[PDB]
């Protein structure tokens, strides 16, 4: 059951470097590629993320795509950069210019065929292929346009597998780019049709995690990308280690998605605590469960108390009792019953894995399907309607070749997604 | 003489590990399949034969199959300590799970794996001379256990016909829960299971957690404890075929005595001397005390209260140092009690069994060592309450087609939901009608 | 949104009279007695 | 007082449960300033015995590898639980081992006397071992002592090795360990002998004598052994075992209804005791009659008045504490030997 | 959920704002999820429980 | 079993430093929070549990919060010797002081900080299984101690309800004084303390200075000596929960035995063998001598003369080597004395407790080592004289509105002064009425 990862654009390549560092550390792979681990439990599932090259070496199943090689030279210069296969770096000669239309129509169609050849070469080598995993930002230029182009092509070529995405979306307060609403709206329109499961992260939530929970004095993008790499590496843990109650990406989708359009989820990771405080509190299932539902540890700006949970999933790593998990999930459902959708008799799925992440006795990652995600899309749609009524910067997109009808279609589709979430929020048994 | 065990999915394989550990330790077979050099001498014996066969060089191999669609649990048994005991052909594993979808197991994925399972069962049945039934262990909450268990029981029922099939089934607990789609899988499994099973024993993890908290002193139990208790129950029921006793009980006698009508085959199970080592030496454990123990609902391994219904038949198996006169005195005292009631059409409500072999003690176990034990399986109308809550949960979820698109996309007609729900409605009405008093006809 | 104190985190005992998912069962029995009489 | 910071000694201990057939591990604490004891369970941190006063205990009793009697049960002290008790109880617990040869059994009583009451060695391990030649060579017995019975003693005193060498020089015939590995091998020898001891079984002309603990506390065991040997008996068998109340009851059941102080006599046999078995090489000597004549009347005052030279007139203090228990019939020899020496 | 909006001119050592956290962070160093190091991974439940029973 | 400590303001935090130093030294916890390496044997005892909790790595952490509006004293705790003992979240500090205004603490500044404090206390109370009361240390002479202490006691009294609240309070001395506005703050504080406390202990700095000059040989005492004496008193009262003894006394027993009517809950405190090492070796210290000592006015830590009133109840705690017969002989001798008088409606005037743990000696301390000690808390009508003198100083200042403009500017109505003065007048009249003989009233 092998996963193929795709990292696109600056954010994707930067998050990918830390993800592959975390994965290489847990399996004891040196930056030269040599296995140096100390237990057979590490070797027996190495195939899941690494292919074996001759005389000991392992190579990571990842495709790197970008329109300007600056980021690729930075990742090749990094401490683990050597592990990546040289033929897997694909780059052009001019930037996306923060424009969705360039990334989707002009340089996208020029490079996309070489990316499809690399993705097919990587997919057909697996004995059994599991879903793809993609990291990119929706606010950028090549990430949104070329990522969604490639997602559409892979969904045409492999419609029976799973499609999973991790995506960065613009903060309502911390904008980095003026034309963010257009790129975000077009990308969300593409994702809601093509994707099977989509996770959303706000940089503001990672800053609030660092300042309030970790009390870091001077955080850097390396810390934010480490938190993201930790949560990304945690969801797949039951695929690649033994446990008392195994779980899988398809089983997560079956328990989390009630209706096919409702596939947007919130993320959280529980054992976060400052270096000064850690000597004062031991790990236990109640402490992890209490932090896991605290909105302070949830990675989007929308708050759960303004919505309702349709479904949720918790994956536990470590040697621990199943009774405490079952009774904790029952207690949280019974005391806060108003925040759970009443026409589903049990909203939480649990899973237990024997091997915790290195240096922690136990850990849990949380995936949540909550209607409060509608608030982010509404904010993006308001800013889009303010900009679109006046054709504020539209000549760039029209000069690349886009018809105005795509903007009205993408706006209508996002408005219908917000309406469908709002209808399920206010649904009743009657 | 012989019995074949079929283990399906995760719960069935993990319960199988505890069962085969116990059967090895009780007979004395080492984990590598042999016996000590001094255990061969003595009187000529074969009691292991019900569960093991010898090649002639003295290795033992067991009459079981382990079935799973994901490799992890079977790879764990293959790499564990009992590697040399099982034949590698016996451990069958697919590539990918049924993802909590009954439809994926039954229509799409189990159809490829089912023919290997039937070929292995055929290879076992050809090496027997007194096969007396199939024992099946599975959970109805998951996708592959429900779908492949139903498909395989249908094929076995066509090929072997009249041979008996007794099931140990883990049903969804009434408030502890593990997955969202449990009602759909349990209803669709139960529809197929109604036609193709002779007796079905129901277990709930919430009851075994309650029993481990009250009687044993364990604050944080895990599945190995529950699986060891289930293994003890299976050892108690199958002891009647393997050891001497005053009143033996063949596997056909359970089916003959417990099932009054062909659809009324779901039975409750309980076990008496669940006690810790520190408590066991301050108290006597006489026949009447454990007989009184088996009837309190705090002793049961299924979450139902029998005071809200009527018993139709009870089968009591005693193993160890017991004398028939004490069993008769105990049963007469139970019959005197006012909180125990039998349906008026079943005046002679009891079947007894008495075996001389006391229960075995497992090195890492939590039960004390005791000279006698009693185990009961009984048929009661209270079980109708278990189906009603699953049916209500199905109705709540199905009113909005909450997840149906997965099942219809993976190959199932929408009509199958309505058929299964109507069959379970008829089963509820059967349990309502059978419990109606025959008195006051004039 | 409170998880409550630690001493109240345990398993509540099951009482099928107060189970919300079995009320139609009891209503059915209460109707069934008169149905049998008629 | 009853303070919580008062000085104490801590050990890990073992005690066999004859009801559950299980071994239990505890932690024992002894406050030597006021003679109180507390016991706690290692497994689940449970209190076993509240702090209570025991007047028969002393600081010299608590040594590693020793055994104590507490409420009729035997408890074994094999550990050090903290550094403070290692500092306090050290320097007086070094372990040495002494072996004895065939030619010096007829003077074994004086050997034990010089070992205990003049060289200062207090010791609780003492057994007789007969080994085949290959096993004896492997364990490392002296070559000149092969083909004969040997008595190994596990002693404990300050500066054990040098004092053992001095004991070697003082009286000839004995041998002592010169290194730690020799000590370890001889401890293995005494344990293996404990697994299967040597004695004559089924001989109607035999006698078994037990020496009470209060006699040993006065350092009179060697003199008693020598006086028994002098009367015309040959030693065959020696042991040092701790017997519980149930063993004392099983050994003394026929006396139920004879002795006027039976429960007090039962209590007097709790602790470390020596076991002696005597046989005669001449068929004209009845061992029971001579043993009882030497031991004397069981009442110390009557013994002092009528038989002033007897053992009980020499070392007895009361009826319950008469310093010896010996067989009184002509058939009890095989039964006592079977009780005390059959594995 | 709000972000800090104060400019701290002084260094750790002057008791203003976040001196405690600054002292701890300068004491330890980089940020990792792991707390302890050089500890072997525990075995699975099946390997730990179902061992070779005593004869 | 458990108790939570709340320290407010400067006097309360500084007395807390001495209290936690003493409790650490009595149990044997090192300032870093771990037991000594040469004393860790593997198992230990639960006596620390009343004041400490373990994480699991064996570090100890205490059940206390330190609350102040000025940072300096808490920053001294953060930078001092016990930095590693306290959890950093427990040390809460504001930006600016209450400037000797009860109004500023209650209305303006404490309203912002109080909710974080309540969240911390809630987080402590959730990690307990037998909480049996709150201990509060504060002074009523200062602004933040009065205002925030009142606001926090009101909120605790609403949220926790029946749980007991025991206060140790430093009141303004009769001629030693530190600030001009002390009478106003003490009257308005006392109004809040009347409704929301179960027992209130009264302290005067002039009495502890007199006791340290006369009994100890210290010519120039300072606050550290007074704080060590207060710590000894708290250790004596809480010893009944922590160590074995003949007659234990739970914190609920104090309120039932000491409080006759719901308003009569202000108690006097005294301690007997405060003695130096040089005097200690010239004198024996039997039970009867220290029992006679606690009733002499030279032993009290509050400046009042009990000869001007009648006792209603006494609670005598003996710790150390004492035998009950000697306590009975001593109490029987006290009852004979003519200068000790009890109200005629209280015939059984005494409560006794006997604990085996002798009082601890602190390395830099000035008390001698002694085998036994007794501590007394008693309810007496003489305390009415203490309130009357504060009320007289209030009346002198309020006749000319000497400083009222500060209080009205910070948010308070002038009417609140008259209400508080009338409440203290009613408390004085209650102490006058309760002491009237029934024989004269018939
Ligand atoms: N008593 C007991 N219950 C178990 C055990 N393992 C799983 N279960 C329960 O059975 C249900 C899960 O069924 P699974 O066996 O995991 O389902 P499956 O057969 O693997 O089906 P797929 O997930 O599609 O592969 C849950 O209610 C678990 O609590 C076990 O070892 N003992
Ligand atoms: N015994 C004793 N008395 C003290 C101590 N510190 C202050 N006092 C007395 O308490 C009164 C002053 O109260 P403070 O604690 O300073 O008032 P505060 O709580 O700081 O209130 P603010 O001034 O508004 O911050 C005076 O009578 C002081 O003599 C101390 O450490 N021990
Ligand atoms: N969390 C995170 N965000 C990043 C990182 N690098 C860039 N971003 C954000 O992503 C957006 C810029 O998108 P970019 O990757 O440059 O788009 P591209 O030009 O299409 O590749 C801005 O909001 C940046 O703040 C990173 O390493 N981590
Ligand atoms: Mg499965
Ligand atoms: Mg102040």
């Amino acid at each position: 059951r092998e996963i193929v990862c795709v990292q696109a654009g600056q954010c994707g390549n930067q998050i990918g470097s830390k993800f592959w560092e975390v994965i290489s550390d847990e399996h004891g792979v040196d930056p030269t590629g040599t296995y140096q681990g100390d237990s057979d439990l590490q070797l027996e599932r190495i195939n899941v993320y690494f292919d074996e090259a001759t005389g000991g070496r392992y190579v990571p199943r990842s495709v790197l795509i970008d329109l300007e090689p600056g980021t690729m030279d930075s990742v090749r210069a990094g401490p683990y950069g050597q592990i990546f296969r040289p033929d897997n770096f694909i780059f052009g000669q001019s930037g996306a210019g923060n424009n969705w239309a360039k990334g989707h129509y002009t340089e996208g169609a020029e490079l996309i065929d070489s990316v499809l050849d690399v993705c097919c070469k990587e997919a057909e080598s697996c004995d059994c292929l599991q879903g793809f995993q993609i990291c990119h930002s929706l606010g950028g230029g090549t990430g949104s346009g070329m990522g969604t182009l490639l997602i559409s092509k892979l969904r045409e070529q492999y419609p029976d597998r799973i499609m999973m995405t991790f995506s960065i979306i613009p903060s309502p307060k911390v904008s980095d780019t003026v034309v963010e609403p257009y790129n975000t709206t077009l990308s969300v329109h593409q994702l809601v049709e093509n994707s099977d499961e989509s996770m959303c992260i706000d940089n503001e939530a990672l800053y609030d995690i660092c300042f309030r929970t970790l009390k870091l004095t001077t955080p850097t993008f390396g810390d934010l990308n480490h938190l993201v790499s930790a949560v990304v590496s945690g969801v797949t843990c039951c695929l690649r280690f033994p446990g008392q109650l195994n779980s899988d990406l398809r089983k997560l989708a079956v328990n989390l998605v009630p209706f096919p359009r409702l596939h947007f989820f919130m993320m959280g990771f529980a054992p976060l605590t400052s270096r000064g405080s850690q000597q004062y509190r031991g790990l236990s299932v109640p402490e992890l469960t209490q932090q896991m539902f605290d909105a302070k540890n949830m990675m989007q700006a929308a708050d759960p108390r303004h919505g309702r949970y349709l479904t949720a999933s918790a994956l536990f790593r470590g040697r621990m009792s199943t009774k405490e998990v079952d009774e904790q999930m029952l207690n949280v459902q019974n005391k806060n019953s108003s925040y759970f959708i009443e026409w589903i008799p049990n909203n939480i799925k649990s899973s237990v894995c024997d091997i915790p992440p290195k240096g922690l006795k136990m850990a849990v990652t949380f995936i949540g399907n909550n209607t409060c995600i509608q608030e982010m899309f509404r904010r993006v749609g308001e800013q889009f309607t303010l900009m679109f009524r006046r054709k504020a910067f539209l000549h760039w997109y029209t000069g690349e070749g886009m018809d105005e009808m795509e903007f009205t279609e993408a706006e209508s589709n996002m408005n219908d997604l917000v309406s469908e979430y709002q209808q399920y929020q206010d649904a009743t048994i009657e | 003489r012989e019995a074949i065990c079929i283990h399906i999915g995760q719960a069935g394989c993990q319960v199988g590990n505890a069962c085969w550990e116990l059967f090895c330790l009780e007979h004395g077979i080492q984990p590598d399949g042999a016996m000590p050099s001094d255990k061969t001498i003595g009187v000529e014996d074969d009691a292991f034969n019900t569960f093991f066969s010898e090649t002639g060089a003295g290795k033992h191999v067991p009459r079981a199959v382990f079935l799973d669609l994901e490799p992890t649990v079977v790879d764990e048994v293959r790499t564990g300590t009992y590697r040399q005991l099982f034949h590698p052909e016996q451990l069958i594993s697919g590539k990918e799970d049924a993802a909590n979808n009954y439809a994926r197991g039954h229509y799409t994925i189990g159809k490829e794996i089912v023919d290997l399972c039937l070929d292995r069962i055929r290879k076992l049945a050809d090496n027997c001379t007194g096969l007396q039934g199939f024992l099946v262990y599975h959970a109805v909450g998951g996708g592959t256990g429900s779908g492949l268990g139903a498909l395989l029981l249908e094929r076995l029922s066509v090929d072997y016909g009249k041979k008996s099939k007794l099931g140990y089934t883990v049903y969804p607990s009434p408030q502890v829960s593990t997955a969202v789609v449990e009602p759909y899988n349990s209803v669709l499994s139960t529809h197929s299971l109604l036609e193709h099973t002779d007796v079905a024993a129901m277990l709930d993890n919430e009851a075994i957690y309650d029993l481990t908290r009250r009687n044993l002193d364990i604050e944080r139990p895990t599945y190995t404890n529950l699986n060891r208790l289930i293994g003890q129950v299976v050892s108690s029921l199958t002891a009647s075929l393997r050891f001497d006793g005053a009143l033996n009980v063949d596997l056909t006698e359970f089916q003959t005595n417990l099932v009054p009508y062909p659809r009324i085959h779901f039975v409750l199970t309980s076990y008496a001397p669940v006690i810790s080592a520190e408590k066991a030496y301050h108290e006597q454990l006489s026949v009447s005390e454990i007989s009184n123990a088996v009837f309190e609902p705090a002793s049961m391994m299924t979450k139902c209260d029998p005071r809200h219904g009527k018993y139709m038949a009870c089968c009591l198996m005693y193993r160890g140092d017991v004398v028939p006169k004490d069993v008769n005195a105990a049963v007469a005292t139970i019959k005197t009690k006012r909180t125990i009631q039998f349906v008026d059409w079943s005046p002679t409500g009891f079947k007894c069994g008495i075996n001389y072999q006391p229960p075995t003690v497992v090195p890492g176990g939590d039960l004390a060592k005791v000279q006698r034990a009693v185990c009961m399986i009984a048929n009661s109308t209270a079980i109708a309450e278990v189906f009603a809550r699953i049916d209500h949960k199905f109705d709540l979820m199905y009113s909005k087609r909450a997840f149906v698109h997965w099942y219809v996309g993976e190959g199932m007609e929408e009509g199958e939901f309505s058929e299964a729900r109507e069959d379970l409605a008829a089963l509820e009405k059967d349990y309502e009608e059978v419990g109606a008093e025959s008195a006051d006809m004039d | 949104f409170t998880l409550g104190p630690l001493q109240d985190q345990s398993l509540p005992p099951y009482n099928d009279l107060e189970d919300p998912y079995l009320a139609p069962y009891w209503a059915r029995r209460e109707m069934l007695i008169r149905e049998t009489a008629e | 007082a009853r303070s919580l910071q008062d000085p104490r000694l801590s050990f890990y201990c073992e005690q066999y449960d004859h009801i559950a057939h299980r071994m239990n591990h505890y932690v024992l604490q002894f406050y030597f300033e006021d003679r109180t004891v507390e016991i706690r369970e290692v497994t689940k941190n449970r209190l076993h015995l509240k702090r209570a006063h025991f007047p028969h205990l002393n600081r010299d009793d608590f040594k590693v590898g020793s055994s104590l009697s507490l409420l009729g049960g035997v408890i074994k002290l094999t550990a050090y639980a903290d550094e403070v008790t290692r500092e306090l109880c050290g320097e007086r617990g070094e372990v040495t081992a002494v072996m004895f040869g065939e030619q010096l059994l007829p003077q074994l009583g004086r050997c034990l006397a010089v070992l205990t009451e003049e060289c200062g060695f207090v010791a609780l391990e003492m057994q007789m071992a007969w080994l085949p030649v290959e096993t004896a060579a492997a364990y490392g017995v002296p070559p000149d002592l092969v083909e004969g019975r040997i008595v190994v003693v596990k002693c404990a005193n300050t500066n054990a090795l040098q004092r053992g060498i001095d004991f070697m020089a003082r009286m000839p015939g004995a041998r002592a360990a010169e290194s730690v590995e020799e000590v370890g091998r001889w401890e293995q020898i005494v344990e293996k002998a404990k697994e299967q001891p040597v004695a004559i079984l089924g001989d109607p002309n035999s006698t078994v004598v037990i020496i009470k603990p209060h006699a040993l506390q006065k350092l009179a065991g060697g003199v008693i052994v020598q006086q028994l040997i002098d009367a015309g008996l040959e030693i065959s068998g020696i042991s040092l075992t701790n017997m519980t109340s149930q063993q004392a009851n099983e050994l003394l059941k026929p006396y139920k209804g004879v002795l006027p102080d039976f429960p007090d006599t039962m209590r007097s046999l709790m602790g470390t005791v020596w076991v002696l078995q005597f046989v005669s090489l001449d068929e004209g000597v009845d061992v029971v009659s001579v043993a009882r004549e030497v031991c004397g009347p069981f009442d110390p005052v009557i013994a002092k008045e009528l038989r002033p030279t007897s053992i009980r007139a020499r070392f007895g203090v009361d009826r319950a504490h008469n310093a010896v228990h010996c067989c009184d019939l002509h058939e009890e020899g095989p039964l006592y030997s079977n009780f005390f020496f059959r594995p | 959920r709000v972000l800090p909006c104060f400019d701290n001119h002084y260094n750790s050592g002057v008791l203003v704002d976040n001196w405690f956290d600054a002292r701890i962070n300068e004491a330890h160093g980089k940020f990792t999820i792991a707390v302890d190091g050089q500890s072997p991974l525990p075995s699975s439940v099946y390997k730990a429980d179902y061992s070779t029973p005593c004869v």
